[PDB]
């Protein structure tokens, strides 16, 4: 038999060669590979394939996957394929064709009695986003990020305190323990960042042994070269990531002194885009070093007409600079220039910037990491056109590069890439299912460790789940023991050795961080560029290979007003 | 092209004190909130979130004082003019005073790096009964390190109008190459005070003594204008502060207490 | 009142539709959530009035035209389901292609 | 500009290529229509349907997966059958085989 | 609709501003929460219309005058920050001294 | 150097001699003492004092406080000072100057790596209010009171039952255990009150061993002299407080018989103001006895035009008197007189009344204990002027007296003053941070056990925490194990000896009540007056020292309509 | 704004009363929750205006007549209690037999 | 009637009374302004600033706490320094001392 390709796309989603436009953007992904056999696809509902003896096998529970996402359009840093996903014991068991091996030709995902089916026909399944710059100001962020498609959050804070309002530092073993205990109530994987602005190594060692997976160096606590050196030495000893938010006052020296203090050791630098500060625009040059992992907060992504006008009050509130105090406005001269903001988007496009963090509720929006990343991708597609290394009339390479900015690169940076980060065998089943019309804006489902954590539910009293009002609600994947079993808490190796998990009675599963101290710029996926970038502090003319870098501000953006009520 | 920045301020009397009625801005020019260290004087700080002014940037500040309003306008830091790539920076300040309005335009010094192609135009429109007390200070180069503004173009134009009549037009134009007007003095300072008398002129001349013979104060059509060239950055600012402190009680009837943004 | 949770959800929908109808009165082009809320509340109010389910299905397709909503919104809304309390109990109203 | 729209290149998709194929004629002797899914073992369908069931052993309907063909009462429909794949072991349906199809 | 939690919070703000504007129409003098809600909703509706952040910053200071609010309220509101979805994404609007 | 006092007040808050007006009232507090050194104050945000090697020391986690509230204006029964507060291990470690002892002159609160900073500049920090008359009708009260600034709630109930609607009694060991288990889910310190209306001591002993910290005698269960005597004997044996709501029917006798039945033993009497009842107005005379601790519910505080009109329906609903039943309205003759209501405010001003409880959701509002206390203080300041023992042109003495009414006096009454009640070293870090414009109405933060419990949060998706809509949300101090570690459950000594905590698996920390049976009227702070008060049952002329006591009803009140939306 | 939970509950009541008054303007006969919400919000708005508790108790009985509500609704509402913030603090208003 | 308003009695607040005091002249040789906080060890400031650093050892800026002085490029600013207190041990900054200032 044979059917029209349009009918096949309607029934099972796009196959090889079909192009899907992401939500109201100019990015057209193309299905590179199909891992199924035509005419043997598994589909659920009524008299369809997935039934007893037809699509569901006779194997026992240990021989079949616990969950199967059917006919998914997997978009990931390793490719854009069409396949089914089999999840077993809360982890991704296999990627390929699902069904009953008894009567189907090539089945690698055996569907049995113990299998629950999630229909992903005509839907895009991506890995859960990872947010590595999160201010733990309120627990309501955890839900919000989860609605946005972010499943792992790495950051510090103790609540709406003065320190948390400015820095992502959970200071002290007591507050680290309290935040670790509170993390059990949030339906997201959580990693804690300590306070690294200390010249005494013993305090940093105590913080790391308390359970933080990384040390944060921030200007507000003092980003002096001595503190940077001490934190880097402690991290080298204890194998944790170091995040640097270098001082914008030039108090202890210029950016050259900070780079010398780093001394070629791996460090994850925020605000590398030079969106205001004493080190701007020279800090952008830091993206050319192999040991520097450059991130970028979302508020300056992408370049828009309204970007500059909102920066001053945001900075003043974030850094506790009261406009009512005359001496405070002396710090309002943030040295923010539109040239660096325009260059940041192009640097993201070229792969010079490897990460897209949030800096949530402190110069950054927690729920707009994926959204603003795809807005930047759309803007770069509109302005610079197709990339040099694109095959065919599709944006597959650019989509892979940008989806790696918030899925796998943050995972590699903080040493959690062995558990989460991408859709691979053995990874935690942190999946986000989008409808293509709502990709990057509003997911159709967020699967957290094999269970649906949050989903758009309609009226509870309705005879079906669809009727209005439809809004996002936490499902059984975010309830007590079920939430504890379907989430991860990341700890340092010393914390796992010290038995912190049982001392605090952490109900959630424990994952140990490893590999932070060896990741380089080359290890970043699709963002390993180390350009010969030059910038003039007088003209702010950012150049790579002698060519100007510029971007025009966006007047209208996709995924902004078509989807959100307010 | 160029990064256009425009700020328009309208002040008026309300509740016995001067209030910022309107602050309409586009681009990188912002005014957050007036301060009231004194009883009714409106202390205002114009913020320039970009530190310096690169070539091609066009700043346009405009101020309008309603009758009976007293305000003190300051910047929380010097205005840096970076070396230009070929495009000139246009700074245009236009200030209008209604009758009985008092204005203290006290900006920080403008530091011109070598090769900075810039053009400044500050004009004051006053009535007969308006009161003005302002200065304009320029630092040509970086004297402490040795840079002496070898190249670049500068055009500092300052005008005063009283009841639609040009009372003072001070022009300082520097061409690319050596500078003869400054005469090895990279600090060019000007002081303006519209209601003035001969006693104020004598007091100012007394205050200009530590600055030497390069400081000259002249009173024409009641307007006192002080022009000086210096090369120390410590005598210059001290003399400007002393003259302002001497003129403040005689003009606004207020204490000479410094604005808090100057860090004492 | 003894408001059950479903009544609170319907109140949230009513507030969203208030936003949508005010924006429509301003002359804007409604987006996806505004259009959905407006049509759903129209159906709910029609049911409260006493219309039949079939009549409401017919009438829900003439609340918003293609020129009253943002481009691409009509294709983003293949159908709108909503539960409403008709005089004969709670019933499900489905409006197919509500924007044409 | 349609958000999330498809651009499917024109053509046809050949289903169940390289598999044993057959044609049968089915008569519905019941009083109600009978719907048979794509992957149902056609030899174990409703006894109301009448055809050569020996020929249909180990075969399913050669139709796109997830679809079902309908036999109206008193009709006669010619359908295409495709052989099973994989281990060729059938369990369930009417329980007429409950094991491998061959040996 | 697929209302995210932030949209629900903004709906709560919209309801509070509805209360505030009805009370203002009644001729009362608004208190602190009423004034804040009214100004925030004005900014949000202006952003939905399509105005720029700078224009909204300028315009938000002329929504409520000193005589329209209770005594001491203007000093209790040094500034009002609000996130609004402009055509170019979500942006922060800060209105300084919104009541004068 | 030297700066103007106005600039110093703007930067660091008021110093010695400066006066701060409480929220829209006529009360002006004055900073009596300053515990800091001028020019060495610690401030956070940007390039400020609290940084590595500048305000933050090199000491280890065991040598530095976990949290520091900086430049706080501490208002408490022991004074109105300006100082920093250092909290260690969830308890107040010190009050004084904070900073780095290495480079600062006089530091008693060492700030180190393990220290989280809360900026309290220009803010008032008070002890968490204590509510000793709470009907546990719904758990939503616990949040509401926490929003109002009350951190400890002592009361009884089993939910919206008939008994709970009228009395604060948790009847029986089963319901006591269930309420103790449910208390772990509420972010407030909780003490349970049993049912004391029993003539058999064994039942009372069983209830006390179940875990209640006090016994409640109520008219609705029968306030007969036999029950009062039995409950007082049991409490004397077992060291628990007895709360009395005397019978208003004069069924078993007049107020003299009740006082004779008490027999000079310590008892905490509700409704002593005589706001309706058979014992009114004579029950007011009970405030003259040393053993009587007189409380007062908030609804009659202060005297207003609308106070009387709302009393009848409130009383009838509270006491389960159905207006639809003809015989029920025979109890509508509550004998409430405006003279006693007017005299209650003046008795509070003179210190004759020591406590201000709530009687929540049964003739009383849970969230208006602090608010109505300060309204009464403002009314007394307006009418009676400055107090006799006021020093300077401030209201410091009156403010201390009224803040002792709901912070320390309730703590002493129920024997929990060794753990909570005031800002002192060793106390639980139950702090409320108010902005002065919102003092007593809406806190800026509620710190519960060293961790922020509830706070006003704006938009979660915002780039900063301030943007609208701002409303109160529970922070990480009210999440699972973090909530359990940052809250206290009070139990009787017998309950602690019996091992009730481990039998019920109480996850929260356990505090043992002591000192209930020895507190007298003299032990009350700033409210130890025992006036020679006389009242005439015919003319209702309340007199102290032969002088008339009267108050005029309030037409308009502060902290009422300027702040609340509805 | 710093909306306390009680203010959020009152906002929910306000939304319910908005629904009720729109339906009343449409000419329908209000049911039990609509009538309760309408009367409660009338009392709340009257208190915000500045009326006394006794005056509001008297006035709340003349908001809805027996012919404006569904049959049996007046007997289902023996009284309506509502907390409202009068200029002198929060007070309880009880309206007995609000529909006659 | 301003809610939560201050009534600050007029006067001056003397800062860092009874401490060793000095005056220095700082020249900013860098191309960008340098902001130095109140409690920063002035002997360990940005090397772009030029002054007698031997004289400034053990001193901080004599300015109100939480403020910072700004040195514009190519300028010359006279600033007031006040000696450290307490144990007089400095740790951090550039790590040029890392211990007690005396002995």
């Amino acid at each position: 038999s044979n059917i029209s390709r349009q009918a096949y796309a309607d029934m099972f989603g796009p196959t090889v060669g079909d192009k899907v436009r992401l939500a109201d953007t100019e990015l057209w992904i193309e299905v590179e590979d199909d891992l199924t056999t035509y005419g043997e696809e598994v589909k659920f509902g009524g008299g369809k394939v997935i039934r007893d003896g037809m699509g569901q096998g006779q194997m026992l529970a240990a021989d079949c996957v616990d969950l199967v996402l059917t006919n998914a359009l997997i978009v990931d840093h390793w490719g854009i394929v069409k396949a089914d996903i089999g999840v077993k014991d809360g982890r991704i068991f296999a990627i390929g064709k699902a069904g009953n091996p008894d009567i189907q030709p090539n089945v690698t995902i055996p569907i049995g009695a113990a299998t629950e089916v999630i229909a992903a026909e005509g839907k895009i399944v991506t890995a859960g986003g990872i947010d590595t710059h999160i201010h733990w100001i309120c627990p309501q962020q955890a839900e919000e990020a989860l609605v946005s498609g972010v499943t792992t959050m790495v950051g510090g804070g103790t609540g709406p305190a003065a320190g948390t309002h400015a820095t992502t530092c959970t200071p002290g073993p007591w507050y680290i323990s309290r935040m670790l205990q509170a993390a059990d109530s949030l339906p997201v994987n959580i990693g804690l960042l300590g306070k690294g602005n200390v010249s005494q190594p013993d305090a940093l060692r105590e913080q790391v042994a308390a359970g933080v997976i990384g040390l944060k160096i921030h200007e507000d606590w003092g980003a002096t070269p001595a503190a940077i050196d001490c934190a880097l030495t402690v991290a080298d000893e204890m194998d944790v990531q170091v995040a640097l938010h270098s001082d914008t006052l030039n108090e202890s020296g210029f950016v050259e002194d900070t780079l010398a203090a780093i001394g070629g050791r791996t460090i994850h630098t925020f605000h590398t885009e030079g969106a205001g500060g004493g080190h701007a625009p020279d800090i952008i040059t830091a993206c050319a070093h192999p040991n520097i992992l450059p991130s970028s907060t979302n508020p300056t992504l992408p370049y828009t007409l309204n970007t500059i006008d909102e920066h001053l009050d945001m900075l003043m509130v974030c850094h506790h600079l009261d406009p009512d105090i005359a001496e405070d406005v002396a710090f309002a001269e943030s040295r923010i220039r539109r040239e660096t903001i325009a260059a940041e988007d192009v640097l993201h496009d070229l792969g010079a910037f490897s990460l897209t963090s949030s800096d949530s509720q402190a110069m950054g929006r927690v729920g707009e990491v994926i959204l603003r990343t795809w807005q930047v991708a759309h803007r770069m597609k509109v302005q610079r056109g197709a990339l040099a290394e694109e095959t065919g009339d599709n944006d597959n390479f650019r989509v892979k590069r940008y989806i790696a900015k918030y899925t796998i690169n943050p995972a590699l940076t903080h040493g959690i890439a062995h558990e989460v980060g991408s859709i691979e065998v053995g990874k935690l089943a942190d999946l986000v299912v989008w409808s293509p019309a709502f990709f990057g804006v509003k997911p159709a489902t967020v699967i957290k460790g094999g269970m649906i954590a949050i989903a758009p539910m309609g009226d509870i009293n309705a005879s079906i789940p669809t009727p209005q009002p439809v809004h996002y609600r936490p499902m059984f994947g975010a309830l007590g023991s079920a939430r504890h079993h379907c989430r991860l808490t990341f700890l340092s190796q010393a914390a796992a050795a010290n038995g912190v998990a049982e001392r605090l009675n952490l109900r959630s599963a424990i994952a140990v961080v490893k590999g932070c101290r060896t990741v380089q710029k080359a290890d970043m996926v699709h963002n390993s560029l180390q350009p010969n970038i030059t910038v003039d502090a007088q003209t702010y003319e950012v150049r790579v290979d002698g060519e100007l870098i510029t971007s025009e501000p966006a007047d209208v953006l996709p995924m902004a007003q078509r989807y959100f009520l307010f | 092209k160029g990064w256009q920045a425009t700020l328009d301020l309208r002040f008026h009397q309300a509740g016995g004190k001067t209030v910022l009625a309107s602050a309409q801005h586009v681009g990188p020019l912002t005014v957050q909130r007036p301060f009231y260290p004194e009883e009714e004087t409106c202390h205002l700080y114009l913020l320039h979130p970009p530190g310096g002014i690169v070539g091609g940037d066009e700043l346009t500040i405009s101020a309008q004082l309603a009758p009976g309003c007293h305000t003190l306008i300051t910047m929380p830091g010097a205005s840096k003019f970076y070396r230009s790539s070929g495009a000139q920076a246009l700074v245009r300040q236009q200030l209008t005073l209604a009758p009985q309005a008092t204005l203290e335009w006290l900006p920080q010094d403008a530091i011109f790096f070598p090769g900075a192609n810039a053009r400044l135009f500050t004009t004051f429109h006053l009535c007969a009964s308006s009161r003005l007390l302002a200065w304009d200070l320029l630092c040509l180069g970086r004297p402490v390190i040795g840079e002496t503004f070898s190249h670049g173009t500068l055009s500092n134009r300052l005008e005063v109008w009283v009841d639609d009549e040009p009372l003072l037009v001070e022009r300082l134009q520097l061409q690319e190459g050596e500078l003869s007007s400054v005469a090895e003095r990279p600090w060019v300072g000007t002081l303006l005070c519209y209601p003035a008398t001969d006693a104020l002129l004598d007091g100012v001349r007394d205050a200009l003594a530590p600055l030497g013979l390069y400081a000259g104060a002249s009173l024409t059509d009641r307007l006192l204008t002080v022009r000086f060239l210096s090369d120390d950055n410590l005598i210059c600012q001290r003399v400007m502060r002393d003259v302002w402190q001497f003129l403040r009680p005689h003009l606004t009837g207020k204490s000479p207490v410094l604005p808090r943004i100057w860090l004492t | 009142m003894e408001l059950t949770p479903r009544e609170k959800d319907k109140l949230l929908l009513f507030t969203a539709a208030l936003v949508a109808e005010r924006r429509l009165a301003r002359g804007l082009k409604l987006n996806y959530p505004e259009s959905v809320a407006l049509i759903s509340a129209f159906i709910m109010e029609g049911a409260r009035d006493g219309k039949s389910v079939a009549s409401l299905m017919e009438e829900g397709r003439h609340v918003l035209t293609r020129e009253q909503v943002m481009e691409g919104v009509p294709e983003m809304i293949p159908d709108i389901q909503v539960e409403a309390t008709f005089p004969d109990g709670s019933k499900l109203v489905t409006v197919h292609n509500p924007i044409i | 500009m349609i958000p999330g729209e498809y651009h499917v290149k024109p053509g046809q998709i050949a289903l169940n290529t390289g598999r044993a194929t057959c044609r049968v004629v089915v008569e519905n002797h019941g009083d109600r229509p009978i719907q048979v899914g794509s992957h149902y073992h056609f030899a174990e369908v409703n006894p109301a349907l009448k055809f050569d069931r020996q020929q249909a052993a180990g075969y399913r309907l050669n139709i796109p997966a997830g679809t079902a063909v309908r036999f109206e009462p008193g009709q006669k429909r010619e359908v295409e059958l495709v052989a099973f794949a994989g281990h060729r072991a059938v369990f369930g349906f009417r329980g007429e085989v409950m094991g491998p199809l061959e040996v």
